[PDB]
């Protein structure tokens, strides 16, 4: 009974998705994401408070 | 003041004939308080109201 | 069941700028902090036979 | 051509956050704000005189910018009733309450006459209402408890 | 009605459960509210599955 649960239970998956996740909303030490300096994305990337 | 009749925030209740009204009291035995009031439509139609 | 939605308040109505337009506000701020609110919703509003 | 007064306020989350200042303190989509650490008029207006002038002398530390939502709400105010604002945080975050015959908090540095305004998570109820004015509110809160959850 | 009564100047107190919705809220005053509410549903005692 427990291996054939186990076996059923096993699906990580789950890439990332979009502007609003759970691991895109937050920090961590295992997710850091970069962005080339001063340039297009960052300066836009700065102006939103929220 | 004018009270509009709407459970279960406000009740009407039938007039003890004497000239009072029922006395009552909570699970509590607390003494629950109340008022007499005047009121149309009590039964039958016409005559004011009742 | 389910939530909340389509928020109000059952205020208590009063004639445009009566002269007691202020007291009554008064007495149910001081009212509505000292527990007694609380008291008569568990009066009056709830009960327990489920 | 318009009005200029300060406002004090405080720092509790989600309404008036903590942003660091910038390499020299613009404030890219925020507001400059000032800590005082002190609750002094005379100091305060001295920090205000240094700040808006042609020679400014301030320690970094003194100097953040303040962001969220309260403010947010402040600054569509102020389009709509067109005037300036200052903004400086509170000497010790403390709320209003009396102590020792006297006040203290957003109170405390109010009614000795040095403010103008209060934004901020700030509650209401008999004796704050009572030595100052309120405004109407506008938000609807509710004592909630919290506990640990997901025991399995 | 009862609204219409208090635009008559018999009575001015109207203490009974009256929402405030803006449109409501032009001719005459409230005080801060002492009940927030909502509409809500029920379905059954919930009770599903064998
Ligand atoms: N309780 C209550 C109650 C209170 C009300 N108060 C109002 O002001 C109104 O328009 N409708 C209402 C309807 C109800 N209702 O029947 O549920």
């Amino acid at each position: 009974a427990n291996l054939a649960a186990f076996l059923v239970v096993d699906r990580p998956e789950e890439r990332i998705t979009g502007i609003n996740d759970p691991r895109l909303r937050n920090p961590s030490d295992k997710f850091i994401y970069a962005t080339v300096k001063q340039s297009s994305v960052d300066i836009y990337f700065r102006r939103q408070v929220e | 003041i004018v009270t509009i009749h709407q459970e279960p925030f406000v009740y009407v209740k039938p007039t003890m004939s004497d000239g009072t009204c029922k006395e009552e009291f909570t699970v509590n035995g607390d003494p629950v308080k109340k008022v007499i009031c005047t009121g149309p439509n009590d039964t039958s139609p016409g005559s004011p109201r009742h | 069941t389910g939530e909340l939605f389509f928020r109000s308040g059952f205020g208590i109505g009063m004639r445009k700028d009566s002269p007691w337009k202020q007291n009554v506000s008064l007495s149910i701020l001081k009212s509505h902090e000292n527990g007694f609110m609380e008291d008569l919703d568990k009066t009056w509003v709830r009960y327990q036979e489920c | 051509s318009k009005l200029h007064l300060r406002v004090v306020t405080l720092i509790e989350h989600p309404f008036v956050f903590t942003r660091e200042v910038d390499d020299e303190g613009l404030c890219p989509a925020g507001q400059l704000c000032l800590d005082p650490m002190t609750n002094d008029s005379s100091t305060l207006d001295s920090l205000f005189s240094s700040l808006h002038s042609s020679n400014d002398t301030v320690p970094i530390k003194f100097k953040k910018c303040c962001y969220g939502y309260c403010i947010d709400l402040l600054e569509k105010i102020a389009e709509d009733m067109n005037f300036d604002f200052d903004l400086y945080i509170v000497g010790d975050g403390k709320y209003g309450a009396w102590k020792n015959g006297h006040w203290t908090g957003l109170v405390g540095d109010l009614l000795r006459g040095t403010a103008h305004m209060a934004v901020t998570s700030f509650s209401i109820n008999t004796a704050r209402s009572q030595v100052i004015d309120f405004t109407s509110p506008f938000f609807s809160t509710s004592l909630g408890i919290l506990v640990r959850t997901r025991d399995t | 009605g009862m609204m219409g009564e208090l635009l008559s100047g018999q009575a001015d107190m109207i203490v009974a459960p009256l929402t405030i919705n803006n449109e409501r809220a032009q001719y005459i005053e409230f005080s801060k509210p002492f009940k927030y509410q909502g509409l809500t549903i029920l379905v059954k005692k919930e009770i599903p599955r064998s």
